[PDB]
């Protein structure tokens, strides 16, 4: 089925020419584009307030990236290397010690927030769901330094918050 | 000793070259260029600038990814000084501005600043404290500038004995002082900006040069006159104890190595000038050569 | 009809004896190529085919409805074009034996 | 700034004689990436290959994988996946139309439809949780279904936005001075736009009737009911309306596509294709297993080459796949009908000014993400 | 058809555009990679791949990532045979070592001559 | 084997066939290889010396219209005395089937100025002929498209890195960008996924 | 076995065609020098270029002098327009050092540098 | 919760602090080495040593598919007493 | 709302398509969130008893492509036969 | 949080001055908010 356009021509009727000629000489359908603009003129306007009300989102934004621990617990992050190896831009490096007391842990956690293209590859691949993304976007950082994340920066931005992060898991353990 | 102050691979970008200089001034011009170089080698600077983030914002990408690193510092305290300098490898001393001002004059500046830094340099603990000065600056008449500085030599030669004493010549660049102020209107030798920047660092990377002073020598070592000929043919703040100092001395001093010594290929005039020497609207190459 | 769909094909008032002298050029250049290929058959057997079913046929809805590859003149416009082709294939030798084989390691896939 | 591209014109004065589109100016070593890359990993390089297509590259891409590796997906599945590419169709319309505007002039319909367009951008964020870039289509089915409370709200914008593009109609479509801009121009010999490769949105002004979706309906294209418009004349106001009705139709789509729903199914239940899902994952043995390799080790493809393609907005998105028996693909390359747009720039602008070349590189949707490949 | 040609060394080397320290300095290796010995699977065998030789790898001095002056350290190509490995290395011109394919030795041991009467082949615990 | 697997439809399978037969009987020249895949796409394996009276033939004919070109990428390979493969692909208008004509060549034998016979080509050659050096004879205007004018090196072939060579900067010496031998920050670990034990028992090749 | 020759014969035309591509360059060196104003003297410029001639001299087949002289075509062309900038055309030389002499132990020094 | 280097600073919880022939205590000049306040290690043994009377206990980590996946342990020694390798947190057998 | 008669009349009259109703400034047509807990459906697996991977074998099925070649007759066949031509839609032709 | 007016100006926030010795009367920023109001504002939840 096809329902094409413009096969039809302007007949040729006295009052079908005058009409048209009407439109010509005396623009009365720019006068009608002036008037459904003004009818936009006097709307309430669809803007939002921005640093006193900020906009709205999901329970399944993708964040901020950061590491989870347990219920007053250890790290849930185990150093399995998983997030590396379905991290796209590569931006995951880790280099994992076991610790003192046997079991298996890191040393070095890092993400370049540069590189980054914010995907949750990690998010659907940790094992524990230990990194998780943040609900915030506001870093707006003055330094190319501050843009490389380490493992104390990443377990102090999960202190930030975990109430939000309860939040949204309690939200995403039934669907992910 | 500790490691990573040994260099890796290739230089500059990300290619850790051995050195950490801490670098004083450099908002400026000479040590802008020496920054490049350094970041050219891929070294880390230590900048302390006192001014506004704008201009070390200018400045800023030279080097590499957090290679460099800046801070603030003042003329008149010490605990910025070795706050600064907690952990320096080399320290280069370049500051000195051609005219003054209501707070600071060129007293106590080349009075004070080299002996209160070269005094914590040498309780931190650093080698190869290289301070510049002008070319021929002695206690000779008309130039508080050159008496200052030569004075800034003998203390220099005072604290911290062990110091690379340098003296280039007249400098000119791309922003260059003098030809700039010949564009708004006795010999003379000047020298070009990456001849004497690079002297600079070959003389800071390869040591048993260190200590002896050190002077730069222009390749041409003529007329005045006939430089505003060469330099208006091709173009086709004005204090005149700028121009005491422009017109009083010219000379070498053949008490200590130079160019070709050290390790560092010269480049005449013409053609920097060529290079720098923009803005004829919206070649006469003369170079009568006196002696 | 009227002002036919396509830009560039204006249209056409002379159907029959178009197509009738085309498909008898057809089987003239054809006529130039030996039976010695089984191009020369095919080519035959689809185009007389299709000129017989032109020819006991005098309508214009029913030869288009009849007659596959629609609408009207795009019909013709081919048949130019495989005149052009057969002006094309008297030459360039489409019926020759084959040129020499590769190194015959190559086409299967998994290298 | 007048996308980025450099144009070389040369002309006698207000006039023309020829010029040259050089592109490559954004270009990104995107096939590279992929050759050293996975399928789920490089994923993303086809979603932001073009941009606005934020859907329809992933659907176009999935289903090459899916024509590939022998799966046919789920239901639920697929509505979900025609779903989403009739929006970002919508989407993709809304954009070239506005750019077109901005790019004429004409600042006030830019505004208005971007309003509508950051409502759906809300939309991809409840959906994926993603601004703009849901990568979201995982080869062998959609990921991670859409939540409870959602459909009634596509179904209130559907109606809101019906009035919202009558209104644009009003103030576009047939205004005098637009008119007097663009319609002399951009005329298309429908023989050449065959043989020019012209692909998509001018098949549809120039003549001949073609659409992928009547033709081969590579999804459950075939059990919904539409009518394609077709242009009239070369003229750009054709291709215009074109799109505009094709804006029109896609509402249409989507009205049936809400009214006929199954709640069969998200994904295949093929866990050596797509991951398990996490109760399971959690609980056994061998969904931890295939989670985990199923991450690192990627699945295998077998060997083969293919080619597929979609009618995105633009026109005919062919990917071209190669896989050695391998978790990697071994060469993909694009057809992007941007780029085959952007070679026939000289003849659609042989004899015309260049505002109106301007007008006429406006009124094909070029972003020149997708012409570079 | 039977046209210019005599049968002399390909010079592709000047036509790939790499500088000469990477033309002449190092040397390629090709061999078969050995089977991943912590599994037994030889599906990762039956390929003639091509690699180069290494140099330094530095620590970043900001982060601790490995850092390196080599575009050509992250190199493998997989072919068939030896002939066109040693045909296409010397056709891009650089030195190169090769190697052994070394197969398994071919053995044929048996349950019951693992259960014998009189022989040492007793296994003593099953 | 019913559900959640893509079904074939052998139908098309023969027709393809029984057209593939045709061309191999209607053109025996230049025919090597006529392949049906299992999914119905006809792909035809070419010496490269009649392509274009393929193409003059195959857009002509009034049995086999296809109009319609796309992609024509000639996929790099090494291990084969030919390198480089050109792929050309066709789609009828009229017909809706998708045929590929796969034809061979190494990198310094051409191909003869296939723009002439498909308009659509020009950039598309072009475009080959940067990236990996392939040359196409006679053709009217070859320049660089895709690549940077000072750049060179054919980039798309295997033995192009994943970086390059050069790296721009911005220098304050001489006030411009500059190149640099390329210095990276990171790594690029690559892996190596290639477990074992043979997920496709269909495609076993045969030892010595 | 035989090739398809891309232009040439042997190797006197393949000589020819390079000669006459050298003649271009030389005409177009110092005009565009002129009008992109670089800091260059003509001299330099064209002892560089006829070095970048002494760089290939011993290539002994007509295929690939031929597929060179495509490639100083190409760039030829693209130079004498003004599409090439000037970063590109002072990007075919090396203001980035770069210094390293082949001395033995001066790359000794600072090593691994085979 | 951090011990004191030999430097003076703040120590990890990995024992990484520089000396005084390092410089990124240079980079480190006015900007803080941002530590971590709770260490993984100190908050093992504060937790109650579950005492479970079974013989082969689950362990999951507090929450249905949250947390680790399930993980059977084994409790027959007297002296190297239970330990989940994802928990972390200890186990008895007390009859 | 909150706008007065006349300016309502206005924007009535300005553009006739009836402002007032639909306006896209929605005010609680927006869907509580926090539902209940929803459970998902599983298709042809996770029935036990029969289910085989061997019967729903779907990527082993990748046969290797038939070839034909290396090196009275009713017949010159089209890949396809001739698509239909389309039809005018009825739901609002032209013409 | 009103019930008056359209979506997304339902909630808002309304910051304080001198909160981390600040003095933050002028120049409010971004994330001077706790994070259960966060999960307020944005209309992740309809619930205070
Ligand atoms: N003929 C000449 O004058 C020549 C001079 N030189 C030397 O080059 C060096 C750099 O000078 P140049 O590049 O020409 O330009 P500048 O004069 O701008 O460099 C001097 C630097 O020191 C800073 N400075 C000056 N006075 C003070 C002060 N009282 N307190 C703190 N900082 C101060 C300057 O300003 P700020 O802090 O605002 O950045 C600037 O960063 C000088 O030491 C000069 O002796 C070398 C060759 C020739
Ligand atoms: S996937 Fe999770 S547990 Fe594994 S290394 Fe990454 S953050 Fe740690
Ligand atoms: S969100 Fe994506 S890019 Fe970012 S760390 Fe996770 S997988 Fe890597
Ligand atoms: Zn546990």
């Amino acid at each position: 089925t096809y329902k094409y356009v413009n096969l039809r021509e302007p007949s040729m009727d006295m009052k079908s020419v005058t009409d048209r000629a009407a439109q010509t000489l005396l623009w009365t359908e720019l006068i009608r584009g002036l008037g459904m603009t003004l009818s936009y003129l006097f709307r309430e306007p669809a803007t939002i307030n921005y640093p006193f009300e900020k906009g709205p989102l999901s329970p399944r934004f993708r964040g901020e990236h950061a590491l989870r621990r347990y219920p007053s617990g250890e790290e849930r992050c185990i150093a399995c290397k998983l997030c590396e190896a379905v991290c796209p831009a590569q931006a995951i490096t880790i280099e994992a010690e076991p610790r003192a007391d046997g079991s298996r842990r890191t040393t070095r956690y890092d993400i370049d927030m540069t590189k980054c293209i914010y995907c949750g590859f990690c998010q659907e691949a940790c094992p524990v769901d230990a990194i998780v993304e943040g609900p915030n976007f506001e870093f707006s950082t003055e330094t190319h330094e501050e843009l490389l994340y380490n493992k104390e920066k990443l377990l102090n931005n999960g202190d930030k918050w975990e109430a939000e992060i309860a939040a949204n898991i309690q939200a995403d353990y039934l669907y992910r | 000793l500790h490691h990573a102050v040994i260099p890796h691979g290739k230089g500059g970008r990300s290619s850790v070259s051995g050195i950490v200089a801490t670098v004083f001034g450099a908002t400026g011009f000479l040590g802008r260029y020496l920054v490049n170089h350094l970041g050219r080698m891929g070294s880390q600077v230590i900048v302390p600038y006192r001014c506004e983030p704008y201009d070390t914002m200018h400045l800023r990408p030279m080097g590499d990814l957090g290679q460099i690193i800046f801070m603030d510092w003042n003329g008149r305290d010490k605990d910025s000084i070795r706050r600064a300098v907690e952990h320096s490898n080399v320290v280069i001393n370049l500051v000195g501005r051609e005219w003054e001002t209501k707070n600071f004059d060129f007293e106590d500046v080349f009075v004070k600043i080299p002996q209160a830094i070269a005094q914590v340099s040498k309780e931190a603990g650093v080698e190869k404290f290289i301070h510049i000065s002008h070319l021929n600056a002695d206690i000779k008449s008309s130039s508080k500038y050159l008496r200052n500085k030569a004075v800034g030599e003998k203390e220099v030669r005072e604290t911290f004995p062990e110091a690379t004493i340098i003296k280039p010549a007249d400098i000119f660049g791309r922003e260059d002082r003098f030809l700039n102020y010949f564009a708004n209107i006795t010999v003379k030798q000047p020298v070009y900006i990456v001849d004497v920047t690079k002297g600079i660092i070959n003389a800071i990377k390869d040591p048993d040069a260190r200590g002896k002073t050190f002077a730069f020598v222009g390749p041409n070592r003529y007329l005045l006159f006939d430089l505003v000929q060469y330099v208006f043919a091709v173009a086709h703040w004005t204090t005149r104890d700028k121009v005491e100092r422009i017109h009083t001395t010219d000379r070498t001093l053949p008490h200590l190595p130079g160019l070709e010594d050290l390790g560092v290929q010269a480049t005449p005039l013409e053609l920097k000038a060529i290079e720098v020497l923009r803005r004829h609207r919206t070649s006469e190459i003369e170079d009568v050569q006196p002696a | 009809k009227k002002t036919t769909g396509l830009v560039g094909l204006a249209v056409c008032e002379t159907p029959h004896e178009r197509l009738k002298i085309l498909y008898t050029k057809i089987l003239d250049v054809l006529g130039h190529i030996p039976k010695n290929a089984a191009y020369r058959k095919y080519t035959e057997q689809i185009t007389n085919e299709k000129l017989s079913i032109v020819k006991a046929e005098p309508d214009v809805k029913k030869l288009e409805e009849q007659l596959q590859g629609g609408q009207i003149e795009e019909v013709i416009l081919q048949a130019e074009n495989e005149l052009s082709l057969a002006r094309k294939m008297i030459q360039w030798k489409p019926w020759e034996p084959l040129v020499e084989e590769p190194p015959a390691s190559q086409w299967k896939w998994p290298i | 700034h007048p996308g980025v591209l450099r144009l070389v014109m040369e002309l006698s004065g207000e006039m023309v004689r020829k010029c040259d589109p050089h592109i490559g100016l954004l270009h990104r070593g995107t096939e590279k990436l992929i050759e050293y890359k996975t399928y789920l990993q490089a994923l993303p390089y086809f979603d932001r290959l073009d941009y606005v297509s934020m859907m329809c590259n992933e659907q176009a891409y999935s289903l090459a994988v899916e024509k590939l590796l022998n799966i046919q997906p789920p239901p639920r599945a697929q509505w979900i996946r025609v779903l989403f590419g009739e929006i970002t169709r919508l989407l993709n319309h809304i954009m070239a139309v506005t750019t077109h505007a901005l790019d004429i002039g004409a600042m006030t319909p830019f505004f208005w439809m971007f309003e509508e367009r950051e409502k759906m951008f809300e939309f991809y964020e409840r959906v994926s949780g993603a601004r703009m870039h849901a990568a979201y289509v995982r080869p062998g089915g959609v990921h991670q279904d859409l939540p409870l409370g959602l459909m009634d709200d596509i179904y209130e914008f559907s109606k809101n936005f019906s009035l919202r593009i009558d209104e644009l109609e009003e103030m576009l479509t047939n205004n005098r001075i637009w008119r007097n801009r663009t319609v002399d121009i951009g005329v298309v010999t429908a023989e050449d736009a065959l043989n020019y490769g012209f692909s998509g949105v001018m098949l549809r002004g120039s003549g001949i009737q073609w659409d992928l979706r009547k033709t081969q309906p590579y999804d459950v294209y075939d059990q919904v009911e539409f009518d394609v418009p077709i242009g009239s004349r070369g003229d750009c106001y054709d291709r215009y309306l074109c799109r505009v009705e094709e804006m029109r139709q896609s509402i249409r789509i989507i009205s049936q596509c809400l009214n006929k729903m199954p709640p069969g199914e998200i994904k295949v239940d093929d866990a050596k294709v797509s991951p398990p899902k996490r109760a399971e994952m959690k609980t056994s043995m061998e969904s931890l297993i295939h989670h985990f390799k199923l991450y690192t080790e990627g699945y295998q493809v077998p060997p083969g080459a293919t080619y597929t393609a979609i009618e995105a907005p633009k026109g005919e998105f062919g990917v071209y796949l190669v896989s050695d028996g391998s978790s990697r693909p071994y060469r993909c390359k694009i057809k992007a009908p941007g780029f085959a747009h952007l070679a026939g720039l000289d003849k659609m602008s042989k004899g015309h000014m260049l505002a109106d070349v301007v007008a006429i590189i406006g009124t094909q949707d070029i972003v020149f993400g997708e012409v570079d490949r | 058809t039977q046209l210019i040609t005599v049968d002399e060394k390909l010079d592709i080397t000047t036509l790939t555009g790499v500088p000469e320290e990477h033309i002449k300095t190092r040397k390629a290796r090709i061999f078969v990679p050995a089977r991943n010995n912590m599994q037994s699977g030889v599906n990762n065998t039956k390929k003639w791949k091509m690699e180069f030789d290494t140099r330094e790898r530095w620590e970043n001095p900001l982060m601790g990532w490995a850092s390196t002056a080599d575009p050509l350290s992250n190199l493998v190509l997989t072919f068939s045979t030896k002939e066109d490995a040693i045909a296409f290395a010397e056709k891009n011109g650089w030195s190169y070592d090769v190697e052994e394919r070394k197969v398994p030795k071919p053995k044929s041991k048996s349950y019951g001559a693992n259960f014998s009467w009189n022989k040492r082949t007793r296994v003593s615990t099953k | 084997t019913r559900p959640t697997v893509r079904p074939r439809n052998d139908v098309a399978h023969k027709q393809l066939s029984a057209f593939g037969e045709y061309v191999a009987e209607i053109l025996p020249k230049y025919v090597q290889q006529v392949q049906v895949s299992c999914f119905s796409e006809l792909e035809i394996c070419i010496h490269p010396d009649g392509v274009i009276p393929v193409l003059t033939f195959l857009r002509d004919h009034s049995n086999a219209q296809f109009k319609s070109l796309a992609d024509l990428t000639a996929v790099d390979i090494p291990t084969r005395q030919n390198r480089f493969e050109i792929v050309y692909n066709l789609l009828s208008l009229r017909f809706n089937s998708r045929i590929r004509v796969k034809t061979y060549t190494d990198e310094l034998t051409p191909v003869e100025s296939s723009v002439s016979v498909y308009k659509a080509a020009n950039w598309y050659e072009r475009e080959i002929w940067d990236m990996f050096g392939v040359f196409f004879a006679n053709h009217p205007d070859l320049r660089r498209i895709l690549t940077d004018y000072g750049f060179e090196g054919h980039p798309f072939r295997k033995d192009f890195p994943l970086s390059g060579y050069v790296e721009l900067r911005y220098d304050d010496e001489v006030k411009r960008v500059v190149a640099e031998p390329v210095e990276l920050a990171q790594e690029f670990r690559k892996f190596d996924l290639n477990s074992p034990w043979e997920a496709f028992p269909a495609y076993r090749q045969p030892p010595e | 076995t035989s090739v398809k020759p891309i232009f040439s014969r042997d190797m006197n035309e393949a000589k020819r065609r390079v000669r006459e591509l050298y003649r271009a360059w030389y005409r177009e060196v110092p005009n565009t020098v002129h009008l992109f104003q670089l800091d260059i003297s003509v001299k330099q410029g064209r002892d560089k270029v006829r070095e970048m001639f002494k760089k290939n001299a011993h290539v002994t087949d007509p295929r690939v002098v031929d597929l060179l002289v495509i490639k100083g075509k190409m760039e030829l062309e693209e130079t004498i327009n003004v599409w090439k900038q000037r970063t590109h055309v002072m990007r075919f030389f090396h203001e980035t050092e770069a210094p390293r002499p082949k001395d033995f132990l001066s790359k000794f020094y600072v090593g691994h540098d085979p | 919760g951090v011990r004191t280097s030999p430097t003076g600073e703040k120590v990890t919880h990995t024992g990484q602090v520089y000396d005084d022939e390092d410089y990124r205590r240079v980079r480190f000049v006015g900007r803080q080495k941002e530590v971590n306040e709770n260490f993984a290690i100190d908050l093992i043994a504060e937790q109650p040593v579950s005492q479970v009377g079974s013989r082969v206990i689950s362990c999951d980590g507090g929450g249905g598919a949250l947390g680790h996946p399930r993980v059977y342990i084994n409790l027959d020694k007297e002296t190297k007493t239970g330990t989940c390798g994802y928990c972390g947190l200890q186990f008895r057998q007390q009859h | 709302a909150s706008a007065t008669r006349l300016i309502q009349g206005l924007r009535n009259w300005a553009s006739g398509r009836d402002l007032q109703a639909k306006l896209q400034l929605r005010y609680q047509e927006i869907s509580k969130r926090t539902q209940p807990p929803p459970k998902l459906p599983v298709g042809p697996s996770h029935r036990l008893s029969n289910n085989y991977y061997c019967a729903r074998d779907g990527r082993r099925e990748a046969m290797p492509p038939s070839i034909v070649m290396s090196s009275s007759e009713k017949k010159a066949v089209s890949p396809a036969p001739p698509i239909k031509r389309w039809e005018l839609s009825q739901d609002e032709p032209y013409l | 949080e009103d019930n008056k007016q359209f979506f997304g100006r339902h909630r808002w926030v309304i910051y304080t001055t001198e909160m981390n010795g600040k003095n933050t009367f002028w120049d409010v920023d971004g994330s001077m908010v706790p994070p259960e109001w966060h999960r307020w504002l944005h209309c992740m939840t309809d619930d205070p």
